[PDB]
DNA sequence: GCATGCTCTACTGCTTCGATATCG
DNA sequence: AAGCAGTAGAGCATGC
């Protein structure tokens, strides 16, 4: 719900093209990997990593998408489950009459 | 409406009542409010629509006479202190407005237009709230407010505002018996207006219409004690306000008000032969008869 | 000090005045001369000791009289005039000693700053440098009195600018090289009134100094700079007290980039930071919005004291960044108080800085990029002067045209918006530049027709015109049949471009009926329409009798058809071509007719006509012979958007009443039959139970029987139907009794025998309500009716 | 935050009746 | 303590 409204939040700050708006919405988006990381919910954070990517793939958000492949946003890293102990690996191996009057005058 | 400019009463003596609690630190901030209120409404057209000075007498009427009829419930030592707030805002307005006349009195003109608007208006305002509750609280501020009124309409003689004034202290001295014994400051306020009676009696002289009506106004709201020295310079000031008074009541009310109180007061050797000259300009006002004047 | 101070009192001011009468003559010291060490003179000691000590108790409160005042000014200014004394003076004025009336605190030296003020700002301007460096020396020790102290002597030399205006750049100098002496003030955990008092003192200094706030040289600036950048980029501050601190960023909204680029930084933090989060959700009365709206209240008028670029880009980007701000009338009308300042020049770079924020590409939305122009660049283009608006033009000519020749992409829909926005806000921009500019500048051989093409012309100036008003009719007469995109953003966007032709064709074109050749004209056989491209033909219009915030006035009243964005610029045409240039009616009221009389064409068409006929009745007047049959087709059709007598057939019917004596509906038998179907809708539908609506429903019919009379029927059957109710306690018979004295009031009769109720039984009906007893508009009504009508059959017998 | 009627509710007066206390 | 006629004003709608 408030997962939700924040989404919307976050789709407002990638609406937004300033610049300290960008660095706003990426500290979201790392909040909410983290609450993602602990709530157990990898169904949820495999949805909204496909949300984005999707999203700002049929849009363009280029610079963003920069920041994006120049920190690490990415789906999730660890077996597609609910755990291991996996480094940035899969990140890095999945994306690395008109015309009268026309002249009458 | 009525019934809530009574509830705007009391919030504002409210909080000039919170603030005057708070030391002398916010005590100075009563005088400021009271000195821009004072100024705001003093700015209005002169006489959703407009509204004039007229409206805002009631309330700085409730200021000035009705701490009694609200702190006896909320939970005269304030009425003191807002009556010298607005002696102190009155004539604080007086030593900074600009009333210089400009050649265009033939047709002499104010350079600040709006400064003389604002200057009459504050004179018609207070000509209705000094002279209520005057039985102590003007006592301490006659000698100052009436030297400072004087030095102001020596340099500002053809002003008409600076009479009315005059008139009005006078008044409110003469109601609380200022001039009795005649303490430095009182004698020095009586030769003051002894000297400044004879001054205005001069240069009236050259007045017509409402330089004339205040200077006579003004003439004739001076006691008995200083008239009865020099009587007969302003006899001729009384047949004067008994002459204008008839198509000018309030002139034939103060020349009638200076006739009652020259007869009780002065001797009556020194006014026996001045009868046969006031007394005959008042049968203008005997030529009633109920005819079509019903 | 005391109530009868009177005799001992009065000798004091003699030796006052006597002793600043020897100073006057230059021998205060030959008769008083120092019988202390070095430079403090023991008299005038003595004198301020006195004044200070004898205004608090070591005995009370000794309340001060008015004399006792001004002796006591008199004594200061004689203890000042003795010599020195600056040092123990500003001593006595940082001193910590408390007092007690009798519990609240207040300092000495507070108190005594307080009481006089004004002697001693006198003579602290009158020894400064000592006074400044020894004030700023103690300023951690007492930093609220020593910040009390210096507003007042700034404050106080501000005034003195009439003769001591020298006396004012010293004060602000030397207060000003000693700034790192109140370095403790703006710092980290510091109390919220010592960075106040910071910004009090800023703001007086930068009233008296000019050249410190806005260079980069004379020395202080780096010291000012950086004091005003951390308290207005902090977080241990609040909202409303950092938007103190934007009151005189008037004062650096001119200095040149480097510096400037950081002052945008941190007004963007400041933004990004404290601001809503971009859709005004904080709810109204919270200390969220407070705090919020009395910022943006200083910041408009920064904004619109200081015309700049980095605040007008800045506030046009949080105005036009959801779909309606909280304060729009505040920021018209400080966009309305930026255009008209003069200086022909500076209006330009706001024109060209509003104008970059939706031509470049930076992409946010469509709506976002065309609040840009639509709430803020319109404004300032409509009220810019005159001489300033042909130099944004000549800049804009040539990207506007190049924008408005290209061809769409249909494939994806986000550039093909932006291209429709981009478009739509080049056609209002080009439509206001047309409205307020002459003739001549536009049209004849000027530099603007010039500058479409390379360099000058030998042309008689119709090469821009010509190329624009083919592109505006090729926009706003398009025509979709599987083109189901983007039909909002493409409407307003044919809307844009009808409007532009508008405001073209009135300004170039004078002859006769040039403006029939674009305005008007459809081809049908060709699918090449208007008017279906301007109407939305799909949404519920409901014209309400009653409303509940009333005056919804603009100036004509604006309902719900009467905020189309293209019916107020059609009546100013309309109204136009009255006072431009019987013969029966014009191809551009022929145009109009074929399509106002018509039940094929769509019913917001028929509306919109309507309405526009209503608006300019003026137009019709002349030509109300032809111009009555549709609207009262319109007015007694079948539907209109209403189920009952609702504002538009109220409006419409007011206006042909209006036109009665020039053209009656006892012509043709069309225009009869429909005036009798107007009659008996009326009739059926009076009642509304709102009194007043039930009034006027009835003082309608009754003027339009008055008005007609003759070709009409009166529904006897529906008043008999409307009173013959058999219930004693209702109202409702009283419809029927009202309607009867409607009737009865011209000179018409009761039952003509056609209607099938045998006239025993409906004046039976009728004079039965007198047994109704109950209401007094039943019984006593039904009497009065009755009466008339024996009146009236007595009368013709 | 005012002015004007209109409806209709609630009360009074009169009168009957019945329940209770009292007396030859 | 209730019927039954008579009235007066309380409370409310309404006013564009």
């Amino acid at each position: 719900e408030a997962s939700n409204q924040l989404i919307n939040h976050i789709e407002q700050f990638l609406d937004t093209n300033e610049t300290p708006y960008f660095m706003k919405s990426i500290d979201c988006i790392r909040a909410f990997r983290e609450e993602a990381i602990k709530f157990s919910e990898e169904q949820r954070f495999n949805n909204f990593l496909k949300a984005l990517q999707e999203k700002v793939e049929i849009k363009q958000l280029n610079h963003f998408w920069e920041i994006v492949v120049q920190d690490g946003i990415t789906l999730i890293t660890k077996e597609e489950a609910s755990g291991s102990s996996v480094t940035a690996e899969e990140a890095k191996k999945f994306l690395a009459d008109v015309d009268d009057l026309l002249d009458m005058i | 409406s009525p019934k809530m400019q009574l509830v705007c009463c009391r919030a504002i003596v409210k909080v000039f009542l919170a603030l005057a609690a708070k030391g002398p630190v916010l005590r100075n901030c009563i005088s400021t409010v009271v000195h821009q209120g004072l100024i705001r409404i003093c700015s209005k057209p002169v006489v959703w629509k407009v509204p004039t000075y007229k409206d805002y007498v009631d309330l700085f009427r409730h200021l000035l006479s009705s701490d009694q009829m609200m702190d006896s419930i909320l939970a005269e030592s304030l009425n003191h202190l807002l009556y010298d707030e607005f002696v102190k805002s009155v004539l604080k307005i007086v030593e900074k407005l600009d009333l210089t006349l400009e050649i265009q009195a033939a047709n002499l003109h104010p350079a600040k237009p709006k400064d003389f608007s604002a200057f009459i208006n504050l004179v018609e305002f207070c000509r209705e709230i000094l002279p209520e509750k005057q039985a102590e609280f003007f006592e301490p501020w006659v000698y100052s407010f009436s030297y400072e009124l004087i030095l102001q309409s020596t340099r500002l003689p053809l002003i008409s505002g600076f009479y009315k004034l005059l008139s009005i202290t006078v008044r409110n001295a003469k109601k609380i018996k200022y001039f009795e014994g005649v303490d430095p400051e009182k004698y020095s306020c009586f030769a003051l207006f002894v000297k400044f009676g004879k001054e205005v009696a001069v240069k009236m002289k050259q007045y017509k219409d409402e330089l004339l009506a205040s200077c006579l106004t003004f003439l004739l709201s001076l006691p008995h004690n200083i008239i009865e020295l020099d009587v007969r310079a302003y006899v001729p000031a009384l047949q004067m306000a008994f002459k204008l008074g008839l198509s000018y009541t309030p002139l034939a009310e103060v020349g009638l008000n200076a006739l009652e109180e020259w007869s009780i007061y002065i001797d009556r050797h020194v006014m026996q032969p001045y009868y046969k000259d006031i007394l005959p300009c008042l049968d203008g006002y005997l030529k009633t008869s109920a005819l079509s004047d019903e | 000090y005391g109530p009868d101070a009177q005799v001992d009192r009065s000798r004091l001011a003699a030796v006052v005045s006597a002793c600043k009468q020897l100073h006057r003559a230059g021998l205060l010291h030959n008769i008083l001369p120092s019988q202390s060490t070095d430079l403090h003179h023991s008299v005038g000691t003595e004198l301020l000791s006195l004044v200070y000590k004898g205004i608090a108790p070591g005995q009370c409160l000794p309340s001060l009289d008015l004399s006792c005042k001004q002796l006591a000014s008199g004594l200061l200014e004689l203890a000042f005039a003795f010599g020195g004394l600056c040092e123990r003076l500003v001593s006595l004025l940082l001193n910590p000693a408390v007092l007690s009336t009798a519990v609240i605190h207040f300092s000495h030296g507070e108190y005594f700053y307080s009481l006089f003020s004004e002697t001693i700002n006198t003579e602290l301007l009158k020894n400064l440098d000592l006074a400044v460096l020894e004030l700023m020396q103690s300023s951690v020790d007492n930093t609220k009195m020593v910040s009390a102290v210096l507003n007042g002597m700034l404050d106080q030399s501000f005034r003195e600018r009439a003769n001591q205006k020298h006396q004012g750049l010293k004060l602000a100098t030397t207060i000003l090289q000693h700034w790192k002496k109140c370095d403790s003030w703006w710092a980290k955990d510091s109390p919220l009134e010592t960075k106040m008092a910071v910004l009090a003192l800023l703001a007086k200094i930068l009233q008296i100094d000019s050249s410190v706030s806005f260079n980069t040289s004379h020395g202080s600036f780096p010291e000012v700079f950086t004091t005003y950048i951390s308290l207005l980029a902090d977080t241990k501050l609040d909202l409303h007290l950092k938007g103190q601190a934007v009151t005189l960023l008037p004062f650096f909204t001119s200095l040149t980039g480097g510096s400037l680029e950081e002052l945008r930084r941190v007004l963007e933090q400041l933004i990004v930071a404290h601001f809503p989060m971009q859709s005004r959700e904080f709810p109204p009365g919270t200390p969220r919005f407070n705090n919020y709206v009395d910022c943006m209240k200083k910041f408009l008028d920064a904004l619109e004291l200081s015309q700049s670029p980095m605040l007008l880009e800045l506030m046009t980007e949080v105005l036009c960044r959801e779909q309606q701000h909280v304060m729009e009338e505040l920021f018209q009308s400080s966009f309305r108080r930026i255009a008209r300042r003069g200086s022909c020049v500076t209006q330009v770079g706001l024109l060209e800085s509003v104008y970059e924020m939706f031509r470049k590409d930076d992409p946010r939305l469509s709506f976002t990029r065309q609040s840009f122009v639509d709430r803020s660049l319109l404004t300032l283009l409509w009220h810019c002067s005159l001489d300033a608006l042909r130099e944004f033009f000549s800049t804009i000519v040539v990207d506007a045209i190049d924008v408005l020749k290209s061809r769409f992409t249909k494939l994806n829909e986000s550039t093909f918006d932006t291209q429709i926005t981009k478009k739509m806000g080049y056609y209002k921009i080009l439509d206001v530049m047309y409205s307020r500019l002459p003739k001549d500048d536009v049209h004849a051989k000027e530099s603007k027709i010039n500058q479409v093409f390379h360099g000058s012309c030998i042309t008689e100036g119709n090469e821009l015109t010509k190329t624009l008003i083919k592109l505006c009719y090729d926009a706003f007469t398009e025509n979709m049949a599987g083109e189901n995109q983007l039909l909002e953003r493409r409407r307003l966007y044919h809307c844009a471009a009808y409007n532009c032709a508008i405001s073209v064709i009135c300004c170039v074109f004078n002859e006769l009926k040039f403006y029939q050749g674009f305005l008007f004209s459809e081809k049908p056989e060709k699918n090449l329409l208007i008017f279906e491209n301007l109407i939305d033909l799909k949404r519920r219009y409901n014209f309400p009798v009653e409303v509940e915030v009333p005056m919804e006035r603009k100036e004509l009243e604006m309902d719900e058809l009467n905020r189309h964005e293209c019916m107020a610029p059609l009546t100013a045409l309309v109204k136009h071509m009255h006072r431009s240039l019987p013969r029966d009616l014009p191809s551009w009221m022929k145009f109009l007719h074929g399509k106002l009389g018509n039940p094929i064409v769509p019913l917001n068409i028929r509306l919109f006509l309507a309405k526009l006929v209503i608006n300019t009745e003026e137009v019709f007047r002349p030509y109300a012979k032809h111009w009555l049959s549709p609207l009262l087709q319109l007015a007694a059709s079948e539907n209109n958007g209403g189920e009952g007598i609702h504002y538009m057939v109220v409006e419409i019917v007011a206006t042909i009443l209006s036109w009665t004596g020039l053209a009656t509906p006892t012509g043709v038998p069309k225009d009869e039959v429909l005036a009798n179907r107007l009659l008996n809708f009326l009739m059926k539908h009076v009642f509304h139970p709102k009194r007043a609506v039930f009034r006027h429903n009835l003082e309608i019919i009754k003027t339009l029987v008055e008005c007609w009379k003759d070709c009409l029927s009166i529904p006897y059957r529906l008043i008999f139907e409307k009173f013959s109710g058999k219930d004693p306690n209702s109202k409702d018979n009283s419809v029927g009794i009202q309607l009867l004295g409607i009737v009865m009031a011209n000179d018409l009769p009761p039952y003509d025998p056609q209607c099938g109720i045998q006239s025993s039984e409906y004046f039976q009906a009728l004079v039965n309500n007198m047994s109704f007893v109950r209401y007094k508009e039943v019984y006593a009504a039904a009497a009065e009716v009755l009466g008339l009508i024996l009146r009236y059959v007595m009368e013709r017998k």
